[PDB]
């Protein structure tokens, strides 16, 4: 249990993922051409699980760069880190999926992923041993979402004893691209129900409301909205990234984080939100905090099954430990009793760039069903009507594929909310 | 003099085990690259301390261990820090994946994968002695290799030494410090395979220690470090008597024999006096009747229970230091007119009492305040069975609904062996139940 | 309260004191099991390649 | 805010302290079996005291002493006794009492029933269990057989007047964490509404003062107080009007020093000072008194209840000493601390 392979696809997954490799970049001290530039041997332990050691002493991050098109990946390339990435590990085709998960996962996306695979075995191939992968990328697109979980089924039947775990970014009419997002996002939780141990559902509606209410930015960007995701991204991995007890890699992760295999989809929340000084007692008030959940689901409304929380920089622990029991003991009913003893703690002394302090949560709570219930009323709205299904039609897809996507999403929900009541 | 050989399984074992081989060099006068000044017949000997440790033709001390782990962190800080020199590199197993906090993945996805690898280890270990007594096992109850894996060589270590006697130093779950919500599950599925193997297991419920550490030592948030040095000091308190001279606990058999009349009931409970520590400027040096009343204070216990609710089937006092038998005798006349203690009508009431004068060694700058004179009592007393009941009603509580449970059937274990554990816990309750008691708006 | 079995030597001494009188699966079965685990994992990846494979 | 679970429905004083430590605000009730509660009041059988005291961050306060029953049962209550030094077979004021199986003590019994018999002394004992009145032992054996504990039967009762009436005297006890001995100031008396009559103790309603009992069987219920139920006041006017005494000096005195005689016994076994938890336990303590004012313990209750118009207050009294003190919240005590400290 060492090296992740790590995916980014489509426009969304590639400019969140070059994102989350800037900040970590920064974080081990890894500058755009590689070297390292730290003063802390913290940096260099684990750098292992992100990066390769190429000749010169130079690191180079295990990822993998796949579009259906190239312009944004023109764009990463030309970004302040785009040297960093290995140029062979750069894919693209030149037709675009149209916002069509049918082109991603069954026509065009089909003609590109054998080259995709042919990068990832070998990254897998120079790795000691591989936890797994981790992919990036949007469900409401046509390559992050159609291409990516056609990837994720291709990885899963070759590598079938690794980890598949993904930051996921769930579509809302709040900032949405196309109508057709409901449709794209259902016919994708399905994949990721299957075919993933841990996604992180990340909300692009819960990433604007706390860009407006909390942050006071009046027009949010998809900059804006990827500086939470990339802030978010280096929390729930430190504890993969840094020497540590808790969560120290994926699966241990998944062992925690996932009672039923099915429900592993993970409400991922920060503190304190940024765009000077927290106390323990406050950043623990903040992490469990709706307004500061990236998931926009009221945890209130469901409960807890198991979470994880992730401090970082330097504070008493003693502190921290007492913040912790009083959230449990405080509010016991939101945690299910049947699973005793169900919140992890780690603490982490590198705090995130611009931090003294900061907090990362990580819950698996049945309130998720809030968020699928969503997209599930959007998707039958137009479904009921077949409204904009000649697109998918057109790429070889019948309705009975649509009513499958949907049922089993109305599955996944009626089993969050089993789980709620018991 | 018959040799022991010290097992260390998973990250719990292994950094245990550092802590107590560290304690033994400083105990026997044996530096850090395993020469032996006082010891002067060079290069073999049959003394008490070679019960522990080899020797070269070059005056080397070998510790008689194996350390194993399926991941290689641990154990390479093993390879690389103060006591490499001691080890011999066939002696440190390491795989690449581990356990994943899964016992069924330690005991058979990979446990079937380095068993007889580990097993060969511990045959070139056997092969250098004329006569070994057995094993003495440490890990984690909540870990994945410390409680799938161990379960695996224990089984494997009956077939191999079947005349031999293994002791167990097992790590008992506590939420404090523990790094999985499936503990309960691996503690229950690791003790229902190895009890049949074990002739008398020291278990130590890390909250125990932790506590004793926060309220004596002073310390606000105690690490595994610190918990270690503790728990060594206890190890080494319960293992003196193989190591040095004396006439008590001089062979594994012995620990049966003087602590386990009924072969099921083979956990002893542990408690510790005085535990002090080194920051403190002034400390008034305790008697041998203050540490012995010590020995009846749950707050000292290894195990957080009530022996006042229960029953003995027999009690060991180890000394360390300034103690005369006249003091002891004194001691307990005195305990026996105020504790609550109580045997079971076929057991004598009576301590078997064990002194070394020798006071404990501690480590250079460790938490620990040098004393003149400290003890370890070893009771079989029914009250530890408190912690089984702890343990078997979380167990209750997730397997009610098979949370977690898909991680252990995907490694290929059954979901029957859930409840088949299970039962036996339910037995074993019922056991000490049994040995232990007696038989509306008013 | 007698004290019985008194040994002395140079390094300690040991007695004991009475306050009052009383009133395995062969090599082969592991093997077996094992292996049996073994086959499941087996099985239940086959299913799984299976269900790639449509 | 504090936390708290319920786990005896059944029990109406602690139905009373759920009720107050509500109406405080600051204590919230959990589901009976979420783990993290500061107060567990507790079922009476099999409570699981090895499952508290391992909540990090909680301090856990129950309300009931594991191995008070050694106190609160009938059979345990006798052995206590006599192979308690502090007590002794020589105690008293506890009547002389056997254990008999249906080990034994049968044929020291019979030893006694017979050196009786002989002196011609009176020779009423009286069987039950956790209720047979008879001057023979025969008839007595019999009926067990059909544990138990055979009691020398007190047949020089102090009698109310008018009435000629037998009674007892409940008194409630709140021992804290701490161990303090809080002694209710609050007793009541259990009457009897019939006549004592020594030549027949077939009919036992004159005979024994359980208030269901006389609810039932006897047809003057009722008749000289609310309900069978005589109270300090009213009863020290009478010993004051009647018998020239006070109830503090003639009774009192004697009930204190049983009551504290009795827990001190109990102490080193059941104290949680050095535990992990802690206990806090009410008590509820019988005596009879014969005709000299002499008083005789009966039995200790582990789980009374109490008069209906002593809940509010003596409820209250539970939460403020027995839990305000652990968990605080943002007079002229209703207790009397029982401490005594004499030097030799
Ligand atoms: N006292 C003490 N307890 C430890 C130590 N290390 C881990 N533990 C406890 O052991 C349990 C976890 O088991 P580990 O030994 O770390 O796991 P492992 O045996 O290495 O198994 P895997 O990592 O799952 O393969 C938890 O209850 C920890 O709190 C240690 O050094 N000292
Ligand atoms: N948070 C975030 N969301 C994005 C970004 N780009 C696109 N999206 C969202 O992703 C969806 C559109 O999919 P996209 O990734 O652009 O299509 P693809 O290239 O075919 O995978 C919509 O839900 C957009 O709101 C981005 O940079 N950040
Ligand atoms: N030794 C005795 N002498 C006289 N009366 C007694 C004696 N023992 C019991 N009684 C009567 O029987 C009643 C019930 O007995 P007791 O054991 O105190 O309560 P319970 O049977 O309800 O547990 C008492 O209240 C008392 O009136
Ligand atoms: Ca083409
Ligand atoms: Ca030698
Ligand atoms: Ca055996
Ligand atoms: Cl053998
Ligand atoms: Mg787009
Ligand atoms: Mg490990
Ligand atoms: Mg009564
Ligand atoms: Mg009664």
């Amino acid at each position: 249990m060492r090296e992740i392979v790590h995916i980014q696809a489509g426009q969304c997954g590639n400019q969140i993922g070059a994102k989350f490799w800037e900040v970590i970049s920064d974080e081990h001290g890894i500058d755009p051409t590689g070297s390292y530039h730290g003063d802390s041997d913290l940096q260099l332990e684990r750098i292992n699980v992100y990066y390769n050691e190429a000749t010169g002493n130079k690191y180079v991050p295990r990822a993998i760069l796949v579009d259906l098109e190239p312009g944004t990946m023109d764009s990463v390339r030309s970004g302040p880190f785009g040297q960093i990435f290995r140029p062979d590990n750069f894919v693209f085709g030149q037709s675009g999926a149209g916002n069509n998960w049918a082109k991603g996962h069954y026509t065009e996306g089909a003609e590109l992923v054998d080259s995709v695979l042919d990068v990832v075995r070998k990254e897998s191939e120079s790795c000691d041993c591989l936890q797994g992968f981790q992919l990036t990328h949007s469900l409401g697109g046509g390559t992050g979402s159609g291409m990516g979980t056609l990837l994720i089924s291709k990885i899963r039947e070759e590598y079938p004893d690794r980890i598949m775990n993904t930051f996921s970014v769930m579509p809302s009419p709040k900032v949405s691209d196309t109508v057709v997002e409901p449709y794209n996002a259902t016919l994708s939780v399905h994949q990721l129900v299957e075919n993933t141990d841990e996604t992180y559902c990340i909300d692009n509606e819960a990433l604007y409301d706390i860009c407006f209410r909390t942050l006071k930015l009046t027009t949010p960007t998809y900059g804006d909205l990827n500086h939470l995701v990339s802030a978010t991204m280096s929390g729930v991995t430190t504890c993969l990234r840094f020497p540590g007890q808790l969560n120290a890699d994926l699966r241990k992760l998944a062992v925690n984080m996932v009672p039923f295999p099915r429900l592993h989809f993970f409400m991922p929340g920060f503190a304190p939100l940024t765009s000077r000084a927290l106390t323990v007692p406050e950043l623990t008030q903040q992490m469990f905090d709706s307004k500061n959940m990236m998931a926009a689901c009221d945890p209130r409304h469901g409960r807890y099954l198991t979470v994880a929380a992730i401090f970082r920089g330097r504070m008493s622990m003693k502190e921290v430990d007492e913040q912790m029991l009083n959230v449990q003991n405080k509010n016991s009913s939101y945690f299910v009793e049947w699973i005793p003893n169900n919140v992890k703690t780690a603490v982490c002394d590198i705090p995130p760039r611009g931090l003294k302090m900061s907090a990362t949560f990580i819950g698996n709570s049945t309130a998720i069903q809030e968020l699928f219930k969503r997209i599930s009323e959007q998707f039958t709205a137009m479904f009921r009507r077949k409204a904009f299904l000649h697109w998918y039609t057109g790429e070889g897809m019948d309705e009975m594929e649509f009513t499958e996507a949907e049922s089993n999403m109305n599955d996944l929900v009626s089993e969050y909310q089993q789980y709620q009541d018991a | 003099m018959r040799e022991c050989i010290s097992i260390h399984v998973g990250q719990a074992g292994v950094q245990i085990g550092n802590a107590c081989w560290e304690l033994y060099c400083l105990e026997h006068g044996i530096q850090p690259d395993g020469q032996m000044p006082s010891d002067k017949t060079i290069g073999g000997g049959d003394d008490s301390f070679n019960t522990f440790f080899s020797e070269t033709g070059a005056g080397k001390h070998v510790p008689r261990a194996v350390f194993v782990d399926l991941e290689p962190t641990v154990i390479d800080e093993v390879r690389t820090g103060t006591y490499r020199q001691l080890f011999h590199p066939e002696q440190l197993i390491t795989g690449k994946e581990d356990a994943a906090n899964n016992y069924a993945r330690g005991h058979y996805t990979i446990g079937k994968e380095i068993i007889d690898l580990v097993l060969d280890r511990i045959r070139k270990l056997a092969d250098q002695c004329t006569g070994l007594q057995g094993f003495l096992v440490f890990h984690s109850f909540g870990g994945g290799t410390g409680s799938g894996f161990t379960s695996l060589l224990m089984e494997r270590l009956s077939v191999d030494y079947g005349k031999k006697s293994k002791l167990e130093f097992s790590i008992y779950p506590a939420p404090q410090v523990s790094t999985a919500v499936v503990e309960p599950y691996n503690s229950i599925l690791t003790t229902h395979t190895t009890l049949e193997h074990s002739d008398c297991a020291f278990m130590v419920d890390n909250e125990a220690i932790y506590d004793i550490c926060r309220r004596n030592l002073d310390i606000e948030r105690p690490t595994y470090t610190n918990l270690n040095r503790l728990i060594s000091q206890i190890v080494s308190s319960i293992t003196a008597s193989l190591r040095f001279d004396g006439a008590l606990n001089v062979d594994l058999t012995e620990f049966q024999t003087n602590l386990v009349p009924y072969p099921r009931i083979h956990f002893p409970l542990a408690t510790y006096a005085p535990v002090i520590s080194a920051e403190k400027a002034y400390h008034e040096q305790l008697s041998v009747a203050e540490i012995t009343n010590a020995c009846f204070e749950p707050a000292n216990q290894m195990v957080k229970c009530d022996p006042r609710h229960g029953k003995y089937m027999a009690c060991c006092l180890l000394y360390r230091g300034d103690v005369v038998p006249k003091d002891v005798n004194a001691a307990i006349a005195t305990i026996k007119t105020k504790r609550s203690i109580q045997f079971v009508d076929w057991c004598p009431t009576g301590f078997k009492v064990g002194i070394n004068y020798q006071p404990p060694t501690v480590v250079p700058g460790g938490d620990l305040a040098k004393v003149q004179r400290a003890v370890c009592m070893l009771s079989n007393t029914t009250a530890i069975a408190e912690a089984w009941a702890r343990l078997d009603h979380k167990f209750d509580l997730m397997y009610a609904k098979r949370a977690f449970v898909h991680w252990y059937v995907g490694e290929g274990m059954e979901e029957g062996e859930f409840s088949e554990a299970r039962e036996d816990m339910a037995a074993l309750e019922k056991d000490y139940e049994e040995v232990g008691v007696d038989s509306g708006e008013e | 309260m007698e004290v019985i079995e008194l040994n002395k030597c140079t390094s300690g001494q040991s007695f004991e004191v009475i306050l009052k009188p009383p009133s395995d699966p062969s090599l082969e079965e592991i093997q077996k099991k094992l292996e049996a685990a073994e086959e499941r994992r087996k099985y239940q990846e086959a299913e799984l390649l299976k269900h790639l494979a449509e | 805010m504090y936390t708290f679970v319920v786990r005896d429905e059944n029990s109406s004083v602690y139905a009373e302290v759920s009720r107050l430590l509500l109406a405080t605000g600051q204590w919230k009730r959990l589901r009976k079996d979420n783990p993290r509660f500061n107060l567990m009041l507790g079922e009476r059988n099999r409570l699981p005291f090895g499952r508290l005291g391992h909540e990090p961050g909680l301090v856990q306060l129950v309300n009931y002493y594991r191995g008070a029953d050694k106190l609160c049962r009938k059979a345990s209550l006798v052995k206590l006794i006599k192979t308690s030094p502090e007590l002794s077979e020589s105690c008293t004021w506890f009547p002389e009492s056997y254990v008999i199986y249906p080990t034994d003590e049968r044929e020291v019994f019979l030893a006694a029933y017979n050196r009786r018999r002989e002196g011609r002394e009176g020779n009423v004992w009286i069987a039950k269990s956790s209720i047979l009145i008879s001057s023979e032992a025969s008839e007595l054996l019999d009926f067990i057989d059909e544990v138990h504990v055979i009691q020398k039967y007190l047949e020089k009762p102090l009698l109310l007047e008018p009435g000629h009436r037998k009674f007892d005297i409940r008194s409630w006890v709140l021992v804290d964490h701490l161990y303090n001995i809080y002694l209710y100031r609050e007793g009541v008396l259990r009457t009897s509404s019939e006549p004592y009559n020594s030549a027949n103790f077939q009919d036992k309603t004159c005979h024994l003062t359980n208030h269901c009992i006389q609810k039932e069987y006897s047809k003057n219920y009722g008749r000289y107080e609310e309900g069978n139920e005589m109270f300090f006041e009213e009863f020290n006017q009478y010993l004051m009007d009647a018998l020239n005494t006070t109830l503090e000096n003639s009774i009192l005195l004697q009930i204190k020093h049983i009551i504290r005689s009795c827990l001190m016994c109990i102490e080193p076994a059941i104290s949680t000072k050095h535990l992990h938890y802690q206990s806090f336990q009410l008590f509820g303590f019988d005596f009879m008194v014969d005709e000299e004012l002499k008083v005789w313990l009966i039995e200790v209750n582990g789980a009374p209840a109490c008069a209906q118009k002593l809940y509010a207050e003596l409820c209250q009294g539970i939460v403020d000493v027995a839990i305000s003190s652990v968990f605080p919240l943002a007079p002229t005590s209703i207790f009397i601390k029982l401490h005594h400290h004499h030097h030799h």
